[PDB]
């Protein structure tokens, strides 16, 4: 069930242009600080620190803006829409410009840019300004980090029984079984002096959870290893957060969560307890086997991507996925894949627009076997 | 032909009106 | 809006950390040993630890170190607190006066950086150059010491190497050198490092970098002419010089790793090792090489001593004893004998100090009176596991219950010469005395020839010669054994009454109106040898011999009706040896001259309640020693019991108590009565070693408990124990208990050890089915039955393979008359993380057995269970559940609520539900009984370590957190906004210095309604890990302003051991976090006030406003908040 395809061209944006100019990024908040940060309208999604967006600039004013922020800090505040529409939002992510080239072709404005999150921030005020691009109240939210759960209770004796050796090898049966059992015997050695058994502490661990989420995510496919895992907690949650196919308050639910555990909990949690996928109009669809979930990239199952008009469709690719029909002829001259033609995928019951079909167009990948859908009408139940 | 007729919101492609309409109405609400 | 008020009911008893050194002087050898937050100063003397000093400091002990800087006569010592706070002390006495200066002092702390996860490390150079601390990774700390260094200035070196395991610096170098193991991507290595002051940096080693063992945990420094160092691992001993290397790999230290040490010899020829499971090692060294002079190591051996406690830090004393200082159980002082050898161990235990710590639950219980709480607390772990039984004071149990009507005296008389023993009891009314007889039980009144039948007896008792002298109100007169014959009578020349009797061995002194007689008790005879009148009315007479001799009272004193003064004079003559006019207005109530160990006192007890303590000289004059102790509010009569191979001096009050003295200093502790009004020791046949003691309504015998404050009874169990619960019904206890039982080579598995759990009267196995390797340790479950008053293992319920007993709860439910033991356990396998069935049974202990009423399978982890009015209230997992109780003994769910965290902790008071989690999510429900089902009244988010929850009042909730703190949260339901009300705002911080486990509701002092209630409403119990019992209680506006003014008053005042400024520790510490304490009350500082002198108290007093009576009095005295501070210390 592999394919002869490199996981890296997706995640590189190839389909904007290859002469990219690369910024270097060099920008932190002071952290529990009032900020003030422009943001551009016209985008409906909750952006997750770390994630990679893909953003389409038509608008006089809007390219006025970009470039006004890319002779200034190249810092936007990328807003998250609650249900309700009209600007109800509370919550957002400043995104950091590292790439940016105009394409004109046609000609009027024509930007093309790749943001990246970097940060959290509650919104007190939204204020409007008469140019068109409003400038919002922005306060920093610090990432908080917490100690081992046995450093109160922990004997000063033993102390040097602390430092493990690394871990042997890597993904082995009996080898993980029972180096992880030592592991939780030595560390949480001290857990007879309080009232809570082991593996109650255990559960509270981050490397522990980093653990049952990696083995997660190597059962959905086959991750190769430490195939770019963050081995910080916070990182490696926010890109578990950002690759995890769930609805809008799912996310903005994750985005309030200010610890790295809880995170992670929450994350197993999603991925342990949903399974089965809706197709909002639909009662249901045969996407509801989570199990077939692909990714044909680095950044995981999902990533953001943009059309030829503005709008940014991040996708989730699956290996089947029924209740679907087909409309319109294997394109190829914008596909987000390099080596496959899209085809527009429409569903079967609503005729909702979800999905993009894909089929062969080399010898070494899948042939008529590629399903790549988005949140448009996909809701986990 | 080069069926200039395409879709916006979703970029579904036609060579006629009708359809494109219906696309759109579907988008709508 | 909190007002708290946090008191130490117990001091922590565990031990961390112990040294030995020449600290008080230069000649005595002490051992210092730290608790916690305090230092115990000990003396080694040939029978054992003699205690010298014990003082508390301003943190947590860390680092304590003995070492003499060249130019000093005794060693100096180092501690370092928990929050950084370096110090340097320095012992000093002037004859009788300890104080223990403070010589440099500063914080060490760095402005940023990550605190290394092995710890905190000490070490001093061997020549006394410096001291080195890694307080943080990457990062090695160096303090110069110098003379001019007072304020401890460090300069920080940088570490290469991210990960280190140990480091000592090594004997015998020219220039300082480090020696450290650390870790790396390809193992454990040990380096060195010549630390250069002048540079600043350190240099090259003076041995080069070794691979050592992959699991290298300790290094220890072998002193001259050795040299070099030892690496101890988890299966071999090396020990590395340069040139030399010599390694071995013995048998016997393979089961479990060695985790502290201590040298015993000065040359370091042998070593002690102890390890995890409480087993005592030798290391030992063999110099027989020598070359031309030179003494180099050429052997390695070890060898097998004993088995001790799980010890946490060794210490050798002289003379071959040892002191095992553990910190999961009681510490030891063990012997090192060579050649008893009784069945293969080395070590024998001389003493046992006792250890409360870790303590994992605890229930308050009346256990032997009515209204008076006791605590059983689940202490130590593994075979250190037991019960500990606390109470207060020393309580009477009685023997025999007569009514009588308000006896006025009670004394004792023997009316049988040659016996030994007491057989009557003289009873004295107002104005008659009965005499009455109990050979054996009975209560019979044989009245006494002798004895005037109506005559208002002040002293009736036996004399010399064989003569019982009964001096009543009338006349003093004599009487005889054998021929029950008036021999003399002296009556009154003027025709006059006696005020005050006071008959002695030989002497009798009475006093008529203002002239007080003094006749001897000639033999067949009463001649009187002296005669004197006093200023003023006699209050109180006392002529009680001292020590030696016994047949002359130095000193007579006597207390003035008229003056309130009491005045020491001659038995045969009148000049007066000392005079005192110690208090006023009420007139003296009783005076009385103890002895207590070999230390003269003369003790006045004024009508007002208050006893004026003041030593005496035997030959001549007496001190001051100006001390009042309010014991009670009603006159006291003193009575002196020995009953103990000491004197002692029971006080009969409102509140009884008896004074006894430590270990040279007087200790009041109490005595568990309602009202004692006097007291006799009756020594009868019947009734041996007896007190009867005559309340206002009733006469009754028993026996004393002891003479100590605090009394702890363990119940030592051999497994550890986790929760514990009280059937009253049954009169029973229920313990949850989990043995450890090593899976070996045949399919099942064998005890290690015989424990409570396999002792049993009866066992039980449980046998439902609604459901590796050898050497492999597994852990067993159980739940003992243990009796209320013998405290034996009656039953011992083991559960299924594999299930962890998580909760248990003793109630009755619904309608049904039973009260029934609960068990909430959790089926838990290696194989997955997150359980997924768990069970909740329902036992009944009845008629001596153990059955399971009925039992039920959840989907989850019973992590907490409590009663919610007659229903069960039961967590499994992330969902909080309702149970019913039905007549077919079967549990049915009634409401159920999703949380979005794991329900740890439940509290419940009326309809109130609290719940939080390790994260420190507090979520507060409420039930609603009209609807059945929970709605969410506030919530309170924090993402931090919280330890334990309580619930104060209807709205106010107690915990514990990180870094060993304490917080209140409290909700606003008067704000208007919904935002509000749904948001539990933090009104309370503290840094308690400890790690709360459990929250009890209890007290231990007895509860009375008392008209005027008490200043404190409720009353919280905690235990920590280190073993210490708090107890907070709430406060008033008004009250809690005064006493916050006279805590920012004291800190003037007092001085602290290492200039450690109080509001620096009290405050809210976290590892990102930093703010001042606000709502709490540290209780200790303020109970500290009674114990400085009066100008220390009258410079506290200048404007504190205590009249909060309407008005102000500005003044506020001095002796106003010794009545306030009283209160405050009467709660526990
Ligand atoms: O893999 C996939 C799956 C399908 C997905 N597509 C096709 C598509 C379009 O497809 C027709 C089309 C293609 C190309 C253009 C060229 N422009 C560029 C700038 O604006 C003016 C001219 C316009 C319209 C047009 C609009 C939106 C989409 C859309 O969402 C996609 O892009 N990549
Ligand atoms: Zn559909
Ligand atoms: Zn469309």
């Amino acid at each position: 069930n592999i394919i002869n395809f490199d996981t890296s061209l997706p995640t590189s944006h190839t389909y904007l242009g290859a002469d990219m100019e690369e910024f270097h990024g060099r920008t932190l908040h002071d952290d529990d600080s009032c900020q003030v940060i422009p943001v551009l309208p016209q985008v409906m999604m909750i952006l997750i620190p770390g994630q990679t967006l893909p953003l389409q600039l038509f608008h006089p004013q809007e390219v006025s803006m970009v470039r006004n922020l890319i002779q200034k800090d190249r810092t936007f505040a990328v807003l998250a829409y609650s249900n309700v529409q009209e600007r109800e939002a509370q919550f957002g992510t400043t995104a950091e410009i590292y790439a940016y080239r105009e394409e004109q072709d046609f000609g009027i404005e024509i930007v093309k840019v790749k943001a990246i999150g970097r940060q959290r921030f509650k919104v007190l005020e939204l204020r409007t300004q008469s140019d068109g691009i409003q400038q919002a109240k922005v306060q920093i939210l610090p990432e908080c980090v917490l100690p081992s759960t046995m450093s109160a209770v922990q004997l000063e004796s033993l102390n040097k029984c602390q430092i493990f050796p690394s871990k042997p090898v890597s993904r082995e049966d009996q080898c993980s079984y029972k180096w992880w059992q030592k592991y939780q015997k030595r560390k949480f050695h001290c857990a007879n002096l309080t009232s809570w058994p082991r593996w109650l502490y255990s559960l509270y661990d981050a490397e522990t959870l980093m653990d049952r989420i990696k083995k997660q995510l190597r059962e959905w496919d086959e991750n190769l290893k430490d195939d770019s895992l963050p081995s910080n907690p916070i990182d490696f949650s926010y890109r578990v957060a950002a690759c995890l196919p769930i609805d809008d308050v799912l996310r903005i639910q994750l985005l309030k969560i200010g610890s790295a555990i809880q995170r992670l909990r929450c994350e197993l949690d999603i991925m342990n307890k949903c399974t089965s996928l809706c197709c909002k109009q639909c009662q249901e669809t045969e996407i509801t086997t989570k199990n077939e979930i692909f990714s044909l990239s680095l950044c995981g199952p999902m990533a953001a991507y943009v059309n030829p008009h503005g709008y940014v469709h991040e996708t989730l690719t699956v290996y089947k996925a029924c209740n679907l029909n087909l409309i319109g002829r294997p394109s190829t001259e914008h596909s987000w894949f390099p080596g496959y033609a899209w085809t527009v995928a429409q569903c079967k019951i609503c005729a909702s627009h979800i999905g993009w079909k894909f089929t062969a167009t080399k010898k070494d990948m899948s042939p008529q076997k590629f399903w790549g859908l988005t949140r448009s009408a996909l809701l986990p139940t | 032909g080069e069926r200039p007729f395409q879709c916006n919101q979703c970029g579904a492609s036609f060579t006629q009106k009708g359809n494109l309409l219906r696309h759109i109405k579907l988008h709508s609400g | 809006m909190s007002y708290n008020y946090v008191v130490t009911a117990q001091k922590p008893t565990a031990v961390n950390g112990c040294v030995t050194g020449h600290f008080t002087s230069a000649e005595d050898l002490n051992l210092l040993i730290a608790k916690n937050t305090r230092l115990e100063i000990y003396v080694v003397t040939a029978e054992g630890l003699r205690p010298v000093k014990e003082v508390g400091m301003y943190g947590k002990i860390a680092v304590m170190e003995l070492f003499r800087p060249k130019g000093e006569s005794k060693d100096l010592l180092f501690i370092l607190t928990a929050k950084y706070n370096a110090c340097i002390l320095e012992y000093k006495q002037s004859g009788e006066s300890i104080d223990i200066i403070t010589r440099a002092h500063g914080n060490v702390q760095d402005r940023i950086g990550r605190p290394s996860e092995t710890g905190i490390i000490g070490i001093i150079d061997p020549e006394c150059r410096m001291i080195g601390l890694r307080l943080y990774d990457g990062l090695f700390k160096v303090i110069p010491l110098d003379r001019d260094n007072k304020e401890l200035k460090a300069f920080n070196i940088r570490l290469e190497e991210l990960h280190v395991i140990d480091v000592k610096f090594l004997y015998g170098c020219q220039a300082p050198t480090i020696c450290f193991v650390y870790q790396d991507p390809q193992g454990r290595h040990v380096k060195t490092y010549e630390v250069s002051l002048r540079e600043k940096e350190f240099n090259k080693g003076p041995w080069k970098q070794e691979n050592v063992e992959a699991e290298a945990s300790m290094v220890i420094a072998v002193p001259e002419p050795f040299g070099g160092a030892i690496i101890i691992g988890q299966e071999s001993i090396t020990y590395h010089n340069g040139d030399k290397y010599l390694a071995i790999a013995p048998p016997i230290i393979k089961q479990s790793t060695i985790v502290c040490h201590n040298r015993v010899d000065p040359n370091g020829s042998r070593y002690l090792l102890g390890d995890m499971e409480g087993r005592l090692f030798m290391l030992l060294l063999e110099k027989e090489e020598q070359m031309d002079g030179t003494v180099t190591l050429k052997d390695l051996r070890v060898e097998l001593l004993g088995e001790t406690s799980i010890a946490e830090c060794l210490t050798y004393l002289d003379n071959g004893v040892v002191f095992v200082g553990s910190r999961l159980g009681d510490s030891q002082l063990v012997k090192l004998n060579v050649d008893s050898n009784e069945q293969g161990s080395y070590v024998v235990a001389m003493e046992t100090f006792t250890n409360l710590g870790p303590i994992v639950d605890m229930c308050v219980v009346d256990l032997e009176r009515q209204g008076q709480g006791q605590l059983v607390t689940c202490s130590g772990a593994f075979k250190e596991g037991s019960l500990r039984i606390i109470r207060n004071g020393i309580g009477i149990h009685e023997h025999a219950s007569i009514d009588l009507p308000g006896i006025k005296g009670l004394w004792p008389l023997r009316s049988d010469p040659n016996r030994e023993t007491d057989d009557t009891l003289v009873l004295s009314f107002v104005g008659q005395t009965r005499v009455l007889m109990l050979n054996g039980e009975e209560v019979e009144e044989t009245e006494l020839m002798g004895f005037v039948d109506d005559q208002q007896t002040f002293f009736c008792g036996n004399v010399a010669h064989q003569q019982l002298i009964q001096i009543t109100s009338a006349s003093v007169r004599l009487v005889s054994q054998e021929p029950k014959a008036l021999v003399s009578e002296w009556k009154e020349p003027q025709a006059k009454n006696i005020s005050v009797a006071s008959c002695n061995s030989s002497q009798v002194v009475v006093a008529v109106g203002r002239a007080l007689y003094y006749l001897q008790i000639h033999p067949q005879e009463l001649r009187q040898i002296s005669h004197t009148e006093m200023e003023h009315e006699v209050a109180c007479l006392d002529i009680t011999p001292l020590g030696d001799s016994n047949g002359l009272s130095p000193l007579c004193a006597i207390g003035l009706w008229t003056d309130i003064s009491a005045r020491i004079l001659k038995l045969p003559s009148f000049e007066l040896l000392h005079k005192e006019m110690l208090g006023g207005e009420i007139i003296p109530r009783s005076i009385l001259m103890t002895t207590f160990e070999s230390s003269h006192y003369l003790l006045c007890a004024l009508g007002d309640g208050a006893l004026f303590y003041f030593g005496l000289n035997i030959e001549t004059g007496l001190l001051s020693d100006r001390k009042k102790v309010t014991l009670g509010t009603q006159p006291t009569v003193l009575r002196t019991f020995r009953s103990l191979s000491t004197t002692n001096v029971f006080a009969c009050s409102d509140r009884p108590t008896v004074i006894y003295s430590s270990n040279h200093k007087l200790v009041f502790s109490n005595v568990n009565l309602k009202e004692v009004n006097y007291m006799c020791p009756l020594n009868s046949d019947g009734y041996p070693d007896s007190l009867a003691l005559a309340n206002n309504s009733t006469l009754t015998i028993g026996t004393i408990d002891e003479i100590q404050k605090l009394h702890i009874r363990t119940v030592p169990l051999y497994e550890s124990p986790r929760k514990i619960c009280y059937q009253e019904v049954s009169q029973c206890f229920g313990v949850l208990s989990s043995r450890i039982e090593v899976q070996d080579t045949s399919g099942g598995t064998t005890a290690l050890r015989p424990s409570a759990s396999t002792q049993a009267l009866s066992s039980s196995v449980s046998s439902s089915k609604l459901f590796t390797s050898f050497g492999e340790e597994v852990e067993v479950h159980n739940l003992l039955i243990i009796d209320q008053h013998t405290f034996e293992v009656l039953h011992a319920h083991q559960f299924l393979q594999n299930e962890y007993a998580l909760s248990l709860v003793s109630c009755k439910l619904g309608k049904d008359p039973n009260t029934y033991f609960i068990v909430g356990t959790a089926m838990v396998y290696p194989e997955e993380a997150e359980p997924k069935q768990g069970r909740i049974v329902v036992f009944q202990y009845s008629d001596g057995k153990l059955q399971t009423v009925a039992e039920k399978e959840v989907k989850g982890a019973v992590y907490s269970m409590v009663e919610f009015n007659g229903k069960l209230l039961a967590s499994i997992n992330s969902t909080v559940r309702l149970y019913e109780w039905t007549t077919e003994k079967e549990l049915r769910t009634e409401c159920n609520h999703y949380n979005n965290i794991m329900a740890l902790y439940l509290k419940t008071k009326g309809d109130f539900i609290l719940v939080g989690d390790l994260m420190r999510s507090v979520l507060l429900l409420a039930y609603k009984p009209m609807e059945g089902n929970f709605e969410e009244i506030a919530r309170d988010f924090n993402p931090n370590w919280m330890s334990a929850v309580e619930i104060l009042d209807d709205d106010n909730f107690l915990g514990a957190e990180n870094a060993f703190n304490l917080f209140v949260c409290q909700k606003d339901s008067a704000a208007t906004t919904d935002e509000e009300r749904q948001h539990l705002q933090e009104v309370g911080l503290f840094h308690l210095g400890e790690f709360v486990n459990v929250f009890c509701h209890g007290s231990l002092v007895m509860q009375n309604l008392g008209e005027t209630s008490t200043p404190t409403q409720g009353s919280v119990l905690f235990g920590t890990v280190n073993g210490m019992i708090g107890l907070v209680t709430s406060l008033s506006e008004s009250w809690y302003n005064l006493l916050l003014d006279m805590q920012n008053r004291l800190n003037k005042v007092i001085k602290s051991v290492g200039k450690i400024e109080h509001s620096f520790w009290r405050s809210f510490h976290t590892e990102r976090k930093t703010e001042p304490a606000t709502g709490f009350i540290d209780g200790d500082l303020i109970e500290s006030f009674l114990d400085i002198s009066r100008p220390k108290m009258q410079e506290v007093v200048a404007n504190l406003q205590y009249d909060d009576g309407s008005g102000m009095k500005r003044e506020a005295t001095a002796d106003d908040l010794i009545k306030v501070v009283e209160e405050l210390t009467r709660i526990h």
